[PDB]
RNA sequence: UUACU
């Protein structure tokens, strides 16, 4: 029964969400004060906002629980299609 | 991080798949310190990454302002990392310790070094048939389980509030009951 | 819990779940019901919705957010002296357990906490609510089955009246088992339906009816045609279709089961027709019932006309679902046909052949076939091309409004004054919706019948019946409300008549 | 003779069935047959169904015939016929003969309308029943005579065709002619054949002209033989003989454009086609099954009830569609994942409308104030705010029947659409949010109409300019009907298959839980983990009730036979976009799957309007063009049929040969039928100015259309009726009669208000705040006249310059004075109009409605609304709006968020009425405003204007003419842009359209509700720039007053930084992109045309301010532009004012 | 008396 990882993650997911350890808020501070609007950083603010994604409460609790879960199905990465063309593309390396 | 032995599971005689049950807690408990020794590791990474993006900007002769507004962003991740590492290394790390002692979390996951680790592949062999492996890439998704999203570290670093970053409101840190994750296990 | 079990104890008594007599969990179930008297008041104060449910849900569920200008944060301040009053080391927790009777009876102020809680969900097997889980097992009365093997003493199996209740599974009388076997002071759960485990062509099939073991016969190991009429009126075959029960199938075992509850999403769609039949405003309301060809509904909705007309005091009449096909074969040729209501009903069931069963019959020949076992030898895409060929004789009667078309027939039968006020048409295939006229109430009937088993049954079935069930299933998806034939018999009763 | 003495009633014209359940099916003459007024009468008694029939057919003849936009019916017909006197200077034009012969009875008009008793009441009972439509047809043809589309002798051929349609049924005959009478240009373009056209570039500037020979190919020449037989018999033979001359006589591509717009206005009168909707229920929203049935999916998963949960297609028409669409389910599940839906619920449950309900008995048990609020979507959610998390909320609204809203268009037949209540709106919302994110992914899921100007057509202008292309533009016919439930399922798989990979917790009254799921090819239930999106979508997909139920005054409650598409749900624009995108793109996967090429270029689908573009040989493209038809033919759709070489349509905008043809008749000036937001106000003139600007590039003579909009502005929109009270009626008369005449009205028993109406003099038709309409040349003192204001004149603070233009601006600079002539403004009456401006009647009527409603009852209701949503910290937006204002300066109301929670409630108090007790304290406050401002008046001049008083002096040396003007010299790049006209020369001299501006504006409105003209006012964008340019360090703070996300913040900032080249906040002007389609946005293009001697550059913004001076006076005075280059002189106070 | 993009 290779669906058994789906139970043991779900037990570990229900522990993290019951501990009240990370609560997502609706305020975004990806950039310091008045660099957002500053013309030279227009190439940089597009790379950060494309990668960063809204903080769904369901998957932050999943990523914590996957760390001590047993891995039965071999995990694989979301296909990140980036270029590493401009020097604003360090956002993907800081992501890693 | 460090490598904690599962002293609470073996004394409770839980099933483990190893000889020494050792899970890898991602970062140390850091009480009583002024400078956080997990946050200062990220200082030396950005200070290394500032010189990498410095060479790439000046080799390809871009603006003075585009190089400055890059490095002003690299130390805005410095400020936001200092504010939340007080809550990772005090309240996340005690959860990864107590999730490691659960009943069904029986395999080892990591052993310190990226250069040498592979998970111990047990199979169910048979003299009169094929062997069925335990860990096996078969693509059997559990509706989002095998695909791993690396864009999850941007909501963790920026747009989440923690029960210790908020200190200044009264919180009363939640210690959950043992009986729910015990009875499911 | 979502609904407290001391002020509202009879609902848990309906599930087989009796409240343990009056300690760290006996004290905690009184603590949780004290919150519901506080919570309910708060969502009076401002109708209905208690205000800031996030700081509410981070108090009951989590031992969290002690709070002390104000009137905004008044109900929070009154509550932080109430939950820090009783000393708990963690939260209280929720307990919806996944039941359309139980989920409908959750009050408004509990449901607003469900978004911000991560509640604990207890999965119902078929109903009963099945008794694990330190919540459900330390709060009240883990029960004891009392089948034909564990007889006959409470001292024998080491039971106690304060911990275990008893589930009658003897087949004996209820009153004697707590008379001579010593089960006095042992309270007994009450179930008023039953569950049947039939034999099948494919395997063990578990269906349930909401009749008690006395109300119908069939025990144990009687066939499927004995009291078939009561099973169709009240049964659900809880199995993925094809379930595969047949007229030669028998019973394996019988246990009393909870009376299942009808479908709040599918009660109200059928309740539109049971309002439009009543009001003198709506001229000629119409109920449209889709099913497969072998659902056995012409024997079913012939008596639902008999249950509605006796309750409404009106005259209803069902059009018997094939009355296009029987009628068009009779007068393909006739320039002015008689659209009268009395001519249609004195024509069908059964001796007049259907028009599509002429067309299907001719077609099966062309890809030459006459045996049902020969139809299994054919396979899917080679079959499906036959279904596509079968369609083009469908659309010739659906497209335009000619004088022999389907659109003209269901119009002039429905209008012309000889007809009854509220006819029930039944359709086989979906996208007959542009033809039946005119309604706001189309349901979808799923009976206790593996319909393709009934077409190898039919007993002058042949391939013509079985090709068209297969053709119509290709045209009938479940894009309407499934209606489950006991629920139409349930909704007549609920409705309040004059 | 069917008009001069019509027949009797003939009660077999509107028959019934054998019962009185519905009208006879397949009945013809479904609209209002011309039968001569007298004959309808009731005979028998107030019951017995047929009485309610003759009573409601009386509502068809007496009520549903008038729809006058501004004035009453007779004032509007006089507005053409007076303007048509003034322009052509005589009265020998033959439209007035149709005014005389169709109706004249020698004492009084044949019919008038009541307004107070709401019906058209007749004065001759022997006159035709259909005649109140023929006012509007004589209105529209005279609009077309004035526009220059039709000449006088052509309007004879027009009017005879309309009266020939009126012999038996004036609209039923028109709807059959509507298809034939405009399909004929593809023959005339074929016959013309070789025709010299402009071409366009990728980035829509004109780069070349080539002569490309239009001969449409061999397989559409076979469609000419079939169509010309239907042209011969379905048409009136003089209307037919006008067409057959336009095939034979036409010599250029410009020449077919002359006849086509002129033959189009012969088939339309702009009258919105209104009958009682029981007649059109059979025609409009009855579901048709065109030929094929659509088969079902293999259901893979089902929950405890046997219903569709996960499903996949098997070799059908849908399997072609999911070959394209199922690839997107892995990406959209991260965009439909990352919205938090409860937030997006309250922002989509804006636009206050109806719920179905009349609340009920519980309207008493919520309050008598919120009784009257109970129409809006945002209020009916607030009353039932407690029920939003219970799953029985949606179950109790399957019981509620869907009510048929009707709305009608210009040329389509009377159409119905379904007004869903808040819970049936809820189930359709998750399929709306899933199908929304395919728009950003795929270009070809395409254009929303935020451009208004050339960028809505800048796709179609390019591909027609190219070689070896055939263009097809497909309408399916009726696309509400056709969507049976089975065809609807192809969108349902795409909405399911996204929701499984996604992770949405709770969504609403759900939660991610542990369901019993049947897994097909398993025996036995195995419990998957489903999220709320999954559950919601499955329930909605399963449960779907489609019927619309209209309560009738004739019948009991007629209910549409379901199986249509109930087009109001939430996804009524995505369900027909995502579907047809899957079928046509999925075709070129299936054609590539079996060895055929694709040969299809970009395709633009706004559902239902399909428009694809092909390339190759004339044989290869046609092998693909059949299969795009044949798969839509086997999807159960009736594609009508359209294709051609060099012809393409989309969103009712024809593009051909690289030129833009207009469709002028669709903007009917004088029919509204809205019964919502009626103005007889300042706002009634804004409804003229917006529709006059719709027709500026659909006209062959925009100067004549300015003549028409003036007199209808003058004659019709002249009188504002106000109910004072008696004591104040005396002095309201005396004060306002000092300046402009006010009509007085005959006194009242026993209502205690006399009516009285003011007369709003002709200067108020030219004011900056009143009627913003462009003027004619006035007289100065000596008098050498002003410049004639053309159609490109911009509005707002520029019409205040026209006041200074009369005072001789050149003279003023001579004497060095900001002084003003009170003589010349009082003589025309400019002084009597700015008083009416300063009285400020409109917000005063809004102030008394704002005065009456208790804000305490609003606040308890609106605190309960923010309980459903965010949850917390919508408070931080109210805090950000208030922190910004007290520290700085006012950021106003509609824009910032939680005020625009409060403002969305407010509109039902705005709706639910003026009535009389509130109207008596209108007059008490206004009379206090009157006696203060009448006590003396002089023209109030502001320190904030120096800032006109600049005048251009013509010189003796010419401009260059921008080499794309040689390319658009021929042939007729728009209608008014014919060679040597005002709009062509403005496109030559002013020149160009940049891509750089209105891409960012096309990027701005993707935030904020795009589907139409979106003219530049945009109260986010102007208010944010006034903080950005002068002021911004605060600009962090009001972005969270928008609650603009980080992506949404990035859009606006790039538009602010580009809007810092041009222009000034300090000098306001407004034009619309509908007003100037191909003309440039930028005042940068006009600085090439005016030298400024550089001692005038005297402030930091002052280069960017002088451009607008050069920008407008070219567009204002374009009818007096020889092609000289003008030069700017300034008043030294204007030099002195900008220094600061 | 009145829908969504
Ligand atoms: C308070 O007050 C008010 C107002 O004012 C009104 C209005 O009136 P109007 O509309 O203005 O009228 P007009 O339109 O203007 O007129 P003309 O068009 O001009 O001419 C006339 C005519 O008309 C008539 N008349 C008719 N009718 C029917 C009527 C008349 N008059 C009167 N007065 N009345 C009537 O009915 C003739 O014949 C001629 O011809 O109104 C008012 N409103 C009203 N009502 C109401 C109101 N509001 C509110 N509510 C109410 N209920
Ligand atoms: O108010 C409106 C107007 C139009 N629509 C739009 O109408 C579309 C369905 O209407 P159709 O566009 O399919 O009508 P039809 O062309 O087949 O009718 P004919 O010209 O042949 O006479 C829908 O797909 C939708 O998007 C609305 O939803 N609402
Ligand atoms: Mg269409
Ligand atoms: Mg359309």
């Amino acid at each position: 029964y290779p669906r058994l990882e789906g139970i043991i993650v779900q037990i570990n997911t229900g522990y993290v969400a019951s501990a009240n350890v990370i609560r997502p808020v609706s305020e975004k501070r990806y950039f310091p004060e008045n660099l957002e609007q500053n013309q030279s950083a227009a190439r940089l603010v597009s790379a950060v906002k494309a990668r960063a994604s809204e903080a769904d409460i369901s998957s932050i609790h999943l990523a914590i629980a996957r760390e001590v879960s047993p891995m039965f199905n071999v995990h694989e990465l979301k296909k990140i299609a980036e270029s590493f063309e401009d020097p604003s593309s360090i956002v993907v390396v800081l992501e890693f | 991080g460090f490598l904690r032995t599962d002293d609470l599971a073996i004394a409770a005689n839980f099933p483990r798949a190893s000889r020494n049950p050792q899970t890898y807690i991602p970062y140390t408990n850091q009480r009583g310190t002024v400078t956080n020794e997990f946050a200062s590791r990220f200082r030396t990474i950005v200070a290394t990454l500032a010189n990498v993006v410095n060479e790439r900007a000046v080799q390809d002769d871009m603006q003075k302002a585009t190089r400055s507004c890059t490095k002003q962003w690299l130390r805005h991740l410095e400020t936001q990392f200092d504010n939340i590492a007080v809550a990772h290394t005090d309240h996340l790390s005690v959860v990864y310790a107590t999730m490691s002692n659960f009943m069904l979390n029986f395999t080892n996951n990591f052993s310190g070094n990226h250069a040498t680790f592979k998970p111990d592949q047990y199979v169910i062999t048979s003299p009169e048939g094929s062997y069925k492996p335990i860990i096996e890439r078969q693509g059997e998704t559990v509706d989002g389980l095998t695909i791993i999203d690396t864009s999850i570290v941007w909501p963790i670093l920026c747009q989440c509030t923690y029960p210790l970053v908020r200190q200044s409101i009264m919180e009363e840190i939640v210690y959950p009951d043992p009986s729910t994750t015990l009875s499911q296990s | 819990f979502a609904i407290d079990p001391l002020k509202h104890s009879k609902l848990y008594e309906e599930y087989g779940l009796y409240l343990r007599p009056h300690a760290p969990t006996i004290r905690s179930i009184k603590y949780a019901s004290l919150i519901h008297s506080m919570l309910a008041e708060h969502a009076a104060r401002h109708n209905g919705t208690l205000i800031n449910p996030r700081m509410y849900a981070d108090m009951i569920t989590l031992g969290n957010t002690k709070v002390t200008a104000i009137v905004t944060y008044k109900a929070l301040t009154e509550m932080s002296t109430l939950i820090e009053s009783f000393r708990l080391p963690s939260g209280l927790t929720l307990i919806i357990f996944d039941d359309e009777k139980y989920q409908s009876l959750i009050p408004n102020y509990i449901n607003q906490l469900i978004a911000y809680t991560q509640p604990h969900i207890i999965p119902t097997w078929q109903g009963i609510a099945d008794f694990s889980d330190t919540y459900l097992r330390s709060y009240f009365k883990r029960p004891f089955e009392l089948t034909a093997s564990n007889l006959a003493a409470p001292q024998k199996h080491n039971l106690s009246p304060m911990t275990r209740s008893i589930f009658n599974n003897t087949g004996r009388e209820d009153a004697v088992i707590r008379k001579l076997y010593g089960y006095g002071e042992y309270v007994f759960i009450k179930y008023e339906g039953c569950l049947i485990t039939w034999t099948g062509i494919y395997g063990e099939v578990t269906m349930m009816v909401n009749l008690s073991k006395r109300d119908l016969g069939l025990d144990v190991g009687d066939d499927y045609l004995k009291e078939y009429k009561k099973l169709l009126f009240y049964g659900v075959i809880t199995d993925a279709i094809p379930s595969g029960i047949s007229t030669r199938s028998t019973i394996m075992k019988i246990s009393p089961h909870k009376m299942m509850n009808p479908s709040g999403g599918a009660l109200a769609v059928l309740s539109k027709f049971l309002e439009a039949v009543v009001s003198t405003n709506v001229i000629n309301a119409t109920l449209v019932v889709y099913a497969e060809k072998g659902a056995g509904k012409t024997s079913f909705l012939s008596t639902y006309a008999e249950q509605l007309s006796l309750a409404s005091g009106q005259v209803v009449g069902h059009l018997s679902s094939d009355a296009y096909g029987r009628w068009l074969a009779k007068t393909k040729d006739i320039e002015e046909p008689s659209f009268a209501y009395d001519y249609v009903l004195s024509l069908d069931t059964d001796d007049n052949e259907s028009y599509y069963e002429q067309k299907a019959s001719e077609l099966l020949m062309s890809h030459g076939i006459s045996e049902v076992a020969q139809y299994e030898l054919l396979s899917v895409r080679k079959k499906i091309k036959m279904m596509d060929e079968m369609n083009e004789v469908l659309i010739a009667q659906l497209e335009n409004a000619d004088t022999h078309s389907e659109r003209n027939f269901y119009y002039m039968v429905s209008t012309g004054k000889t007809t009854p006020r509220i006819l029930i048409v039944e359709g086989h295939f979906n996208a007959q919706d542009a033809t039946i006229a005119r309604t706001d109430t189309t349901v979808l009937l799923r009976t206790i019948n593996d319909t393709t088993q009934a077409m190898r049954d039919r007993q002058r079935g042949g391939v013509v019946q079985l090709f068209l069930r297969d053709t119509y299933y290709r045209l009938l998806p479940a894009l309407h409300t499934t209606v489950y034939p006991f629920e139409m018999l349930e909704s007549i009763k609920r409705w309040k008549w004059v | 003779n069917e008009i001069i003495n019509p027949k009797e009633y003939d009660p077999s014209d509107y028959p019934l069935a054998e019962d009185e359940s519905f009208f006879k099916q397949g009945h013809k003459y479904d609209y209002l047959v011309t039968f001569r007024a007298g004959s309808l009468t009731n005979t028998y008694e107030p019951k017995t169904k047929m009485y309610k029939l003759h009573a409601a057919l009386d509502k068809l003849m007496h009520v549903k015939q008038r729809k006058s936009r501004f004035a009453d019916l007779w004032r509007e017909l006089c507005a053409v016929i007076a303007s048509l006197d003034v322009w052509y200077q005589t009265t020998n034009y033959p439209l007035r003969t149709y005014v005389k012969l169709l109706f004249h009875k020698g004492d009084e008009f044949p019919f008038y309308e009541s307004p107070s008793q709401d019906r058209i009441i007749f004065n001759d009972k022997s006159v035709a029943s259909i005649l109140p439509t023929f006012v509007y047809t004589c209105c529209q043809v005279g609009t077309a005579i004035m526009s220059g589309i039709l000449t006088h002798v052509e309007s004879i051929v027009a009017m005879n065709h309309f009266l020939h349609c009126a012999k038996d049924s004036y609209i039923d005959e028109k709807l059959k002619i509507k298809g034939i009478g405009r399909s004929w240009y593809q023959e005339a373009l074929h016959n013309v054949c070789q025709a010299t056209v402009p071409v366009w570039s990728q980035f829509n500037e004109v780069i070349g002209h080539r002569t490309k020979s239009t001969s449409e190919p061999h397989f559409v020449s076979s469609t000419f033989i079939s169509l010309r037989a239907k042209r011969a018999e379905l048409l009136y033979p003089e209307f037919n003989a006008y067409i057959n001359r336009a095939i034979q006589l036409s010599k250029t591509q410009n020449d077919v454009a002359n006849y086509y717009a002129a033959c189009r206005a012969m088939t339309n009168d702009g009258t919105f086609l209104a009958t009682l909707t029981e007649l059109s229920l059979d025609a409009a929203v009855f579901p048709r099954i065109e030929q094929h049935l659509v088969t079902r999916p293999a259901v893979l998963m089902s929950n405890t009830r046997h219903e569709s949960l996960k499903q996949k297609y098997t070799n059908g028409v849908g399997s072609i569609a999911q070959s394209y669409l199922s690839s997107f389910t892995d990406e959209i599940a991260k965009r439909v994942n990352g919205r938090h839906h409860d937030e997006a619920w309250l922002n989509f449950l804006t636009t206050s409308s109806p719920g179905r309900k009349l609340t009920e008995i519980e309207k008493l048990e919520v309050g008598g104030d919120v009784a009257a609020w109970s129409n809006s979507r945002i209020v009916m959610q607030a009353v039932f705010a407690r029920e939003y998390r219970t799953p029985e909320r949606i179950f109790k609204s399957l019981k509620a029947p869907i009510k048929l809203v009707e709305r009608q268009q210009s040329d389509r037949r009377q159409r119905a659409i379904s007004g869903l209540d808040n819970d049936r709106l809820f189930l359709s919302f998750m399929p709306y949010t899933i199908g929304k994110q395919i728009y950003e992914l795929n270009d070809n899921a395409a254009q929303g109409k935020q451009a208004g100007n050339a960028f809505d057509i800048g796709e179609m202008l390019y591909w027609t300019s190219q070689r070896n292309v055939l263009l097809s533009s497909i309408d399916v016919a009726g696309m509400d009907a056709s969507v049976t439930t089975n065809t609807k399922d192809i969108y349902n798989t795409f909405v399911l298959d996204v929701a499984s990979k996604c992770t949405v917790p709770r969504f609403g009254p759900y939660y991610a839980k542990n369901m019993e799921v049947f897994e097909a090819g398993n025996r036995q239930s195995q419990v998957r983990y489903v999220n709320a999106a999954w559950q919601a979508c499955a329930l909605e997909a399963a449960n779907s009730q489609t019927s619309t139920s209209y309560e009738s005054e004739i019948f009991g409650q007629v209910k549409n036979a379901e199986g249509t598409y109930p087009s109001g749900r939430a996804d009524t624009s995505t369900h027909h976009t995502v579907l047809l995108q899957g079928l046509v793109r999925g075709n070129e996967l299936k054609r590539a799957s079996d060895g055929k090429n694709s040969c299809l270029a970009t395709i633009k689908i706004l559902g239902d309007d399909i428009m694809e573009i092909f390339q190759g040989s004339e044989s290869d493209t046609y092998d693909h063009a059949v299969s795009n038809a044949s798969i839509l033919n086997e999807s159960g759709f009736a594609t009508t049929a359209e294709l051609s070489q060099n012809s393409i349509v989309l969103l009712q905008q024809l593009v051909v040969n690289g030129t833009f043809w207009g469709f002028a008749d669709r903007i009917s000036l004088w029919t509204r039928e809205d019964t919502k937001d009626i103005g007889r106000l300042n706002l009634a003139m804004m409804e003229l100015n917006a529709l006059i600007d719709d027709l500026v590039f659909r006209v062959r003579r925009p100067e004549g259309l300015k003549m028409l909009g003036f007199f209808c502005g003058a004659i019709c929109l002249r009188r504002f009726t106000l109910s004072v009270d008696n004591k104040l009626y005396d002095s309201t008369y005396n004060n306002l009669s000092k300046y402009m005449t006010l009509t007085k009205y005959d006194k009242n028993p026993d209502s205690d208000s006399t009516l009285m109406s003011l007369i709003l003099p002709l200067a108020w038709l030219f004011m900056p705040r009143g009627g913003e309409y462009p003027a004619y040349p006035f007289e100065r003192r000596d008098g050498t006249f002003t410049e004639d204001e053309s159609m490109f004149t911009a509005r707002g603070a520029y019409k205040r310059r026209l006041l200074y233009d009369v005072s001789n601006i050149g003279e003023m600079i001579q004497q060095n004075s900001m002084a003003l002539d009170d003589d010349l403004l009082h003589e025309y009456g400019f002084t009597g109009a700015l008083l009416l401006i300063d009285l400020n009647i409109l917000d005063l009527i809004d102030e008394v409605k704002k005065e009456d409603i208790s804000p305490v009852k609003v606040s308890e209701l609106a605190t309960s609304l923010e309980q459903l949503g965010k949850l917390g910290e919508r408070e931080k937006s109210r805090r950000a709006a208030s922190d910004l204002k007290i520290r700085g300066h006012a950021l106003s109301n509609d824009i910032v968020y939680g005020y625009g929670l409060q403002e969305k409630i407010q509109k039902s108090a705005m709706a639910t009425k003026e009535t009389t007790v509130q109207s008596k304290r209108v007059s008490s406050r206004l009379h206090d405003v009157i006696v203060a401002k009448t006590r003396d008046y002089k023209i109030s001049t502001i320190p904030a204007d120096a800032l006109h008083l600049h005048e251009f002096e013509v010189e003796d040396v010419t401009v260059d003419l921008l080499p794309h003007a040689k390319h658009t010299s021929y042939s007729s790049l728009a209608y008014n842009m014919s060679f040597g006209s005002d709009g062509w020369f403005a496109f030559a001299l002013l020149g160009g359209l940049d891509r750089s501006a209105n891409l960012l504006r096309l990027d701005v409105a993707s935030i904020r509700g795009n589907y139409h003209k979106f003219s530049y006012d945009d109260p986010v964008f102007k208010q944010g720039y006034k903080i950005y340019k002068s002021d911004a360090t605060l600009l962090n703070d009001f972005f969270t007053a928008i609650s603009a996300g980080p992506k949404e913040q990035g859009i606006l900032l790039r538009a602010f930084a580009y809007y810092s080249l041009y222009g000034n906040v300090e000098y306001h002007y407004v034009l619309s992109p509908r007003q100037l389609f191909f003309l440039s946005d930028n005042p940068v293009s006009a600085e090439r045309l005016v030298r400024i001697p550089p001692k005038y550059y005297v402030s930091t913004q002052c280069r960017a301010l002088y451009n607008i001076f050069s920008y407008l006076h070219i567009l204002r005075s374009i009818a007096n532009n020889r092609g000289k280059r003008l030069k700017m002189v300034l008043h030294p106070g204007l030099i002195a004012y900008v220094r600061g």
